[PDB]
């Protein structure tokens, strides 16, 4: 007795077409259908998705129906569907229709409150779809009025597809303290999965379904990418009942190929390799020709030829603010001349001062020609 | 030279028979039809702050069926909060310029020499780097490298010591006449040892000797010199560090001496003149934005783009909207395109429809 489960998942992109490859278009799709099908395989009672299900505003046709399809299916063997849109799906000139409107009988478009019943007990969801930081404000309205709305309910859920501080450190549309209190937070837009302890809760970021950017590999072996099964049977969660769905994707490998020893181990990693990777990342330019030799256990080649002259550290932080006057001291110093005056004898000919003074002063005072 | 555009007013200004556009900081948008009105909301911007010189034809501006032409327009320049206004009655117009309520300049020539110096530039080094018309994206790469030179080292703050080279240059004139005077008090003038006028005419003249070794650490050969080439490899960093987001095929970006674009491929170095018009476009737009990150916090302004999406493929387009999003050296990017990308990133996304022949503007957000 007493049994509900739901999968949460986020980020698909579907229709993404990475460097203008037919394959890696393929691969997005097919990570998808993936899911959709362990989704369909696990019958789970409510289905969470955290946004950016498309990649454009205008998905090409195809991928509006790999999805129309896998979401047919969805409601087809009864399981429930809510998905908030993400940035790539929130329609600019309104009038034309986010591409979600074509999956509204398979799904639930949240901007709202909502209840659902799993066995009786009666659990709570709200959601929104992305909001820019500009109106970062009419946002914590609307989680006021859900964090009221909720309060009723013992079981919350809640649904987003904003970036949150600590969790992006960089470009972020709202802050940790800046949500109240729920059970679970099926979160969409950080591409890297994200799960932890947060305000008596379970904090979630399905991450996205396949690698859209090439930073996303070593992310990528170590917590893998799929979806979230949640086991909300008991009164609590805790990271235990917080089940991980995989799924295997096209593979990345770096090669940084610098000496004979180098384009070795980067032979030891292309053939080491499940599938035909996609190689990125530098190589001496007196290598290049036996690369190419590869051609063909090869998916890319998005790797840099470097030329063999420059043998350093392009990528290394170097913080430079040239200080205009430290330097301009420093520099007359190595020449023989009393920096500290010819600064000075600078910021005085612009602000139209008195010179004479500066020198006669100098002349006199500290002088000793 | 921290430079904000408020807001603006304009009458009978081409298509803009009257309308007044308010602009909120950020990633600023304009965007329309074709001919909606969008780059003269930015011609007249410029006609307000430089007016044309010459009494140059005031049948270009003027909406062609009227007779009059009044443009306002509202900026906060390094701190303050201004005001100008030019206009133009049959025949004879005038400029009035205001300074948070107290006008500093009131006639054509007044308020003239008074926006070169609120501002740092003249009419051309504005078209050079705060407001690039459409059609110049590329422009800056395309010059002679002295014209390059000669622009750079406006923006870079290289100029005022060239000033001060030429100030040094009269400042040792003073104290030459002053070297002078003694050696002829000391006209007429062992065991003869230097006098007291001869003691000093010696420090006067190891004086002078400072003071020239001090001028030519203002000359062209010399500061000037070292502060530019203390600046290539730093712009450089910027450069590269946002044109490889373009994903084009190539190492690096030499940025050389005289500031020659140089494309290191695989076996080769490309020129501008081998790149491609959307190939062009990227190293320049890469290129502006990058010295705009070099002087940071040197001087910090607006950037008036129109159209720097042009040539740009759909990939391209869009990378550039990744890049311009991730800029933070400016604080005022308005951009005028009609292509979709730009728009969906977009802070504020000011909209320009066309009643026939009459352009309206409806801000957005
Ligand atoms: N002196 C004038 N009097 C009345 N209308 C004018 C005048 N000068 C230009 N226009 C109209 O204003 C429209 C162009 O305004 P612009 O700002 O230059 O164009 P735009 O909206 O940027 O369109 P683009 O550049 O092709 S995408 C054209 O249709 C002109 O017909
Ligand atoms: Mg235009």
């Amino acid at each position: 007795g007493s049994h509900m489960m739901f999968v949460h998942i986020a980020d698909n992109h579907l229709g993404y077409r990475q460097y203008n490859l037919d394959d890696r278009e393929k691969d997005i799709y097919d990570s998808f259908k993936l899911c959709i099908k362990k989704i369909l395989e696990i019958k789970p009672d409510v289905v969470l998705h955290s946004g950016d299900l498309f990649n454009d505003l205008r998905p090409p046709v195809k991928a509006l129906r790999i999805a129309m399809q896998a979401f047919k299916k969805l409601h087809e063997n009864n399981i429930k569907v809510y998905i908030v849109a993400g940035n790539h799906e929130m329609p600019r000139r309104l009038g034309e229709e986010s591409p979600l409107a074509l999956l509204k009988d398979y799904v639930k478009i949240l901007d709202g409150k909502d209840v659902i019943n799993v066995n009786g007990e009666e659990i709570f969801i709200c959601g929104t779809y992305y909001h820019k930081k500009s109106k970062r404000e009419e946002m914590l309205d609307k989680l006021k009025n859900f964090e009221s709305e909720a309060k009723n309910y013992k079981k919350k859920i809640l649904m987003l597809h904003q970036g949150i501080n600590p969790y992006i450190p960089l470009d972020y549309e709202l802050e940790h303290f800046d949500l109240p209190k729920f059970s679970y937070y099926a979160l969409g837009h950080i591409h890297k999965r994200i799960l932890e302890r947060f305000n008596d809760g379970i904090l979630a970021y399905s991450g996205s379904t396949e690698i859209i950017y090439r930073n996303e590999y070593e992310d990528y072996k170590k917590e893998g990418k799929g979806f979230y099964l949640v086991d909300f049977s008991g009164n609590d969660l805790d990271i235990s009942d917080i089940e991980k769905i995989d799924i295997e994707c096209r593979e990345f490998v770096e090669v940084n190929i610098k000496d004979k020893k180098s384009f070795n181990e980067a032979v030891n990693k292309i053939e080491r390799c499940k599938n035909k990777p996609v190689v990125f990342g530098k190589i001496k330019r007196e290598f290049k020709p036996w690369f190419d030799t590869l051609k063909d256990k090869i998916l890319i080649n998005k790797a840099i030829i470097v030329d063999d002259e420059f043998i350093d550290m392009p990528d290394n932080v170097d913080i430079e603010s040239l200080n205009i006057k430290e330097l301009l001291v420093d520099y007359a110093n190595r020449q023989g001349i009393d920096g500290d005056l010819v600064l000075s004898l600078y910021k005085a000919l612009l602000n139209n001062e008195n010179w004479k003074e500066l020198l006669d002063e100098y002349y006199n005072t500290k002088f000793r020609g | 030279m921290s430079m904000i555009l408020k807001e603006i007013r304009m009458n009978n200004f081409k298509s803009h028979v009257n309308s007044r556009i308010k602009f909120e900081k950020g990633i600023v948008a304009i965007i329309g039809e074709n001919g909606s009105g969008k780059s003269s909301i930015f011609e007249a911007v410029f006609f307000a702050l430089f007016g044309a010189g010459s009494n140059f034809n005031y049948d270009t501006i003027i909406t062609k069926g009227k007779k009059s032409v009044y443009v306002e327009l509202d900026f906060e320049v390094n701190g303050n909060n201004y005001k100008i206004i030019r206009e133009y009655d049959s025949g004879r117009g005038g400029a009035k310029l205001y300074k948070n309520g107290k006008p500093y300049a009131t006639t054509i020539s007044a308020v003239n020499k008074a926006v070169n110096e609120i501002l740092g530039v003249d009419r051309n080094m504005f078209l050079n780097s705060i407001y690039i018309k459409q059609g110049e994206i590329a422009k800056f790469l395309s010059l002679k490298p002295s014209e390059k030179l000669e622009t750079v080292a406006k923006l870079l703050g290289i100029d005022e010591f060239e000033k001060c080279y030429q100030k040094m240059g009269e400042i040792v004139k003073e104290y030459e006449k002053r070297l002078e005077r003694i050696e002829g008090e000391l006209n007429y003038k062992r065991l003869k040892e230097m006098s007291n006028l001869e003691k000093e005419k010696e420090k006067l003249t190891k004086f002078v000797e400072y003071l020239d070794k001090v001028r030519r650490i203002f000359g062209r050969n010399g500061f000037q010199a070292y502060l530019r080439e203390k600046y290539v490899p730093l712009i450089q960093k910027y450069l590269n560090e946002a044109f490889s987001e373009f994903d084009l095929p190539y190492s690096f970006v030499e940025l050389t001496k005289d500031f020659e674009v140089r494309v290191h491929a695989p076996n080769g170095v490309l020129t501008i003149d081998n790149l491609s018009g959307g190939e062009q476009i990227a190293v320049a737009l890469s290129l502006r934005l990058a010295i705009a990150n070099a002087l940071i916090g040197n001087r910090v302004e607006c950037i008036i783009l129109d159209e720097p999406t042009v040539y740009l493929d759909e990939n391209r387009r869009a990378k550039l909207a990744e890049i311009f999003r991730k800029v933070k050296s400016i604080p005022q990017m308005i951009i005028i395109t009609h292509h979709r990308e730009l728009e969906d990133v977009a802070d504020v996304i000011i909209n320009v429809k066309k009643d026939g022949n009459v352009s309206k503007v409806k801000i957005n957000g």
